[PDB]
RNA sequence: ACCUCGGAGCAGAACCCAACCUCCGAGCAGUACAUGCUAAGACUUCACCAGUCAAAGCGAACCUCAAUUGAUCCA
């Protein structure tokens, strides 16, 4: 196995510049 | 180092291009400690972002 | 992006999509006092018919 | 004083529907939707079945 | 076991310790005495006490809750339209499994009713078996089945494994008959033939992407064609098979049965079958 | 109603699963029914009442009762309340339990 | 044995054949359009009890021999999106519960991706829903140019 | 209703409670809210639209019709082309 | 003297409450018919029959007042 690969399934953003930039 | 990118660990981030030791305005004559990367921003993710900290 | 991760960290891109969560349903009663035909399609898990022992 | 009539499209004849109008006037020519050509076609006043 | 050790001993069982079973018999109420008295349990005196009560729905002159509901049509002709019984294609397999219903003769109703998979009622406005793919999966039967209605998918999971799929249509005296085809023969008529199909199904049951009995056999392999392009799977040719002399039973119509033929008088008593002579019956049973 | 034939994988589809040759040593034994199928239905009295009852109980029904007791002990964290009948070879398990009882019983050896 | 007027045979006289139902029209009917199932790897690792089933295919699309050179640059360039790392096409659909109806989805998909990649006359209808704010987005990033020379 | 009659001695049906409801079989009455047709220019499009809207009845009504029928109307029918197929059954019922 | 409904105090600060207790009224209106079609969630004149607000989508250029009213059958 790869040990680059810890994506975990859950992806959090702490931009608050980022909700408003998708239209959600 | 980019704000937004790192998938383990969510309060930490990555590196991408680092420098120390530069001569003033040479920033060309300085060693060298971390060889740059570009951003790899996810496909489904939002609106990634990079700082330059000098 | 995925040349990037192709030849520059030898791994797989990763994808994502901005989940929403489920809307929010009341319990559904025995006897739905006023409530329209489409009211069971609210609960409905396939919209296909389906059939039990036959 | 008033008066209901009932408005006939020219263009997809079937769909028809009611509005007010005064009675010491003259006939209708507005702009009504029409759902089976999905777009806005002249009506003409036609046919009068109430007094009010 | 313990039973029979505490039944050898004890006094003999005999109409003298008949005990039932508690909680089955309840004891019966009587409206006497002080607790059931005096009113006998119907309250205070008026319409309550002296039975003239009027009838279930009237609410003393105000209009009643199914009266000021207008008209629909919901059940406007609900005697006349045609009901067919579910059968999916997994208690099919299930069965075939079980042994019930052998896949080495044709299937129709008459096999159906004799494996006592479906209850066919004759009554109730019913034109046969419908077929559901509820059963799609899992499913290896290769076997023909003669449906009055069977779905797209139903039809080509069947031919998926090397089955044959026929869609017929019978009159309800044909469905009658062939239900309980023992009191038909203890009937003492002779077998009718079958009757056309309604104005409303003759471009249902002439289709070849359904599989009918009267269209054209020349369309039957373009549309099994596209059926495979379509679900996926490389479609097999049933002409290789050791079975192709038992799927090639297409049952012929005015027949309403199999080997038969209408107009043949069955007798259970001695088994011996009577054939019609003449020409105006067989020109009338052939026609 | 003749008998099933033997097939040549017994996993045969459709979930059926014919009972084995001599088989365990148990105080309890589970019959079948006329069409060769595990004696595990559902049964509800009123509107909300919910229960599985095993209607084919021969032999000791307090180590079956046991045994399912324990069994469906991981699955709920509590006692299952069940009624130990005995004039009759039933057994009430409070509960939707049929599917894991119908298996629990082709594992075990009925 | 038995046969009346309404028979198969007296209403269709040019159909008359023991086996005219049942010849497979392989011959006739070989076209490139058919998609051929041998090279095909169709695998269910879905068996959900929201009741659906997932029917994931995949394939080599840079081996296929059943597709032009042409229009297969054109659905690889067009669909970038879904090729695996080592060049295999993952489509998969989640609509009904039954695994023919997942095949059949997946067929049509795979048919009209075809058919629509090789037909590049083709009008885009113009939306403005999603792709108006990365228009907007684009024309504001190239109107920041105004050096005169750089390379890399 | 007539609880018993006079050659038969069975119950008989109220044909205006067919007529004018479709009862389920999971135990539900489908009616038609009144008015839904007499005097439409008045009304407001939203008023138009929910009497327009097949409504289903309460416990009492439920009841009352069920008692006004007998036990050929509680039945279940497998109609060919039947709209109201998927209403029959009634999934996912917690009590 | 009255037969339907609304408002002001009795009923004072969530809600409901009657009188042959004292007063204003209403059976309509001044202007465009997208006053188009679907669809989560609630209030509900102390039951029911009834009435009202609205997320979002396809479609279109970029609604005011307090009661203001009529069901089954039939035509
Ligand atoms: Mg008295
Ligand atoms: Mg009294
Ligand atoms: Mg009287
Ligand atoms: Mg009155
Ligand atoms: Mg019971
Ligand atoms: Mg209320
Ligand atoms: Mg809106």
């Amino acid at each position: 196995p790869v040990e680059n690969e810890a994506v975990a399934p859950e992806f959090t953003n702490r931009n608050p510049r980022n909700l408003e930039l998708l239209s959600v | 180092t980019s704000l937004d990118g790192h998938l383990l660990e969510p309060d930490a981030e990555y590196l991408h291009w680092l420098l120390t030791n530069i001569p003033g305005n040479r920033v060309a004559e300085g060693q060298v400690t971390c060889p740059y990367l570009p951003p790899f921003p996810a496909r489904g993710s939002g609106i990634h972002r990079l700082a330059f900290l000098l | 992006v995925t040349y990037i991760f192709h030849q520059l960290l030898d791994m797989r891109e990763p994808v994502f999509e901005f989940v929403r969560p489920p809307p929010y349903h009341p319990k559904q009663k025995r006897f739905p006092h006023r409530q329209p035909l489409r009211y069971l399609d609210r609960y409905r898990d396939s919209h296909e018919p389906t059939y039990g022992i036959y | 004083k008033n008066i209901l009539v009932r408005m006939v499209s020219e263009a997809g004849t079937g769909f028809c529907f009611n509005t007010k109008r005064n009675r010491l006037r003259e006939k209708l020519t507005l702009l009504h939707y029409d759902p089976v050509v999905k777009q806005r076609v002249l009506f003409v006043e036609k046919k009068k079945i109430r007094s009010l | 076991a313990r039973a029979l050790d505490l039944l050898r001993g004890l006094p003999r069982v005999s109409l003298a310790n008949l005990k039932p079973n508690p909680g089955s018999k309840k004891p019966e109420r009587r409206p006497r005495g002080r607790r059931r008295g005096r009113k006998c349990g119907r309250g205070h005196k008026g319409e309550r006490q002296r039975g003239t009560r009027p009838r279930l729905g009237f609410e003393g002159g105000q209009t009643p809750f199914y009266i000021r509901i207008p008209k629909y049509g919901f059940n406007e002709g609900h005697s006349f339209r045609r009901q067919y019984k579910p059968l999916s294609l997994n208690r099919l397999q299930y069965l075939i499994d079980l042994g019930r219903v052998d896949p080495s003769q044709p299937i129709d109703l008459t096999q159906l009713v004799n494996g006592r998979g479906v209850t066919i009622q004759p009554l109730k406005r019913d034109y046969g078996v419908q077929l559901v793919e509820e059963g799609a999966d899992t499913f290896t039967a290769k076997v023909n089945i003669e449906v009055q209605l069977a779905s797209e998918l139903a039809i080509a999971a069947i031919e998926k494994n090397g089955g044959v799929v026929t869609t017929a249509f019978y009159d309800p005296r044909s469905l009658d008959i062939v239900c309980k085809p023992v009191p038909f023969f203890l009937r003492g008529q002779p077998i009718p033939k079958r009757m056309l199909p309604p104005e409303e199904l003759v471009p249902y049951y002439t289709d070849a992407k359904n599989r009918g009995y009267l269209a054209d056999p020349a369309k039957f392999p373009e549309a099994r064609l596209e059926l495979a392009r379509k679900y996926g799977y490389i479609l097999p040719d049933i002409t290789k098979d050791e079975l192709f002399k038992m799927l090639c039973t297409r049952k012929d119509p005015r027949q309403i049965f199999f080997g038969l033929a209408p107009g043949w008088v069955v007798n259970m008593a001695d088994k011996k079958i009577l054939k019609p002579t003449d020409e105006n019956l067989l020109k009338y049973y052939t026609s | 109603i003749p008998d099933p034939p033997k097939h040549e994988h017994y996993p045969t589809p459709s979930g059926w699963q014919p009972p084995r040759d001599p088989p365990p040593n148990l105080p309890y034994f589970v019959r079948r029914s006329r069409m060769h199928n595990i004696p595990v239905y559902k049964d509800i009295t009123h509107g909300n009442r919910q229960m599985t009852v095993i209607r084919k109980v021969e032999g000791d029904i307090w180590a079956l009762q046991k045994d399912v007791e324990d069994f469906l002990s991981p699955l709920l964290g509590k006692t299952p309340v069940t009624q130990v009948n005995e004039v009759t070879g039933t057994l009430r398990i409070k509960g939707y339990f049929d599917q894991e009882l119908k298996a629990w019983l082709l594992e075990k050896g009925f | 044995e038995f046969k009346s007027i309404y028979s198969l045979d007296k209403l269709y006289p040019e159909s008359q054949g023991s086996d005219t139902a049942w010849r497979v029209p392989n011959g006739a009917k070989q076209a490139d359009s058919d998609i051929p199932l041998d090279r095909l790897t169709i695998s269910y690792c879905r068996s959900s009890g929201k009741v659906n089933s997932k029917a994931e295919v995949r394939f080599h699309l840079a081996t296929a021999e059943w597709i032009a050179e042409p229009v297969r640059q054109k659905i690889a360039i067009t669909h970038k999106n879904k090729i695996n790392r080592l060049g295999e096409l993952i489509l998969t659909s989640e609509s009904s519960r039954y695994q023919f109806r997942n095949l059949a989805d997946c067929l049509q998909k795979i048919r009209d991706m075809i058919t629509e990649a090789s037909q590049t006359p083709k009008e885009p209808t113009k939306e403005d829903v999603k792709l108006h704010r990365i228009r907007i987005e684009n024309m504001n990033r190239e109107r920041l140019r105004q050096k005169r020379i750089h390379s890399a | 209703l007539t609880y018993f009659s006079a050659r038969k001695g069975k119950r008989k049906t109220v044909k205006a409670v067919i007529d004018r409801f479709l009862r389920l079989h999971c135990g539900l009455w489908v009616r038609r809210k009144a008015g839904y047709k007499k005097k439409l220019w008045k009304k407001t499009p939203a008023r138009k639209k929910r009497l327009r809207e097949f409504v289903f009845c309460n416990k009492t009504q439920s009841k009352l019709l069920d008692k006004m029928t007998t036990s050929f109307w509680k039945r279940r029918n497998w109609y060919v082309d039947d709209p109201y197929q998927k209403y029959h059954d009634r999934t996912n019922l917690k009590v």
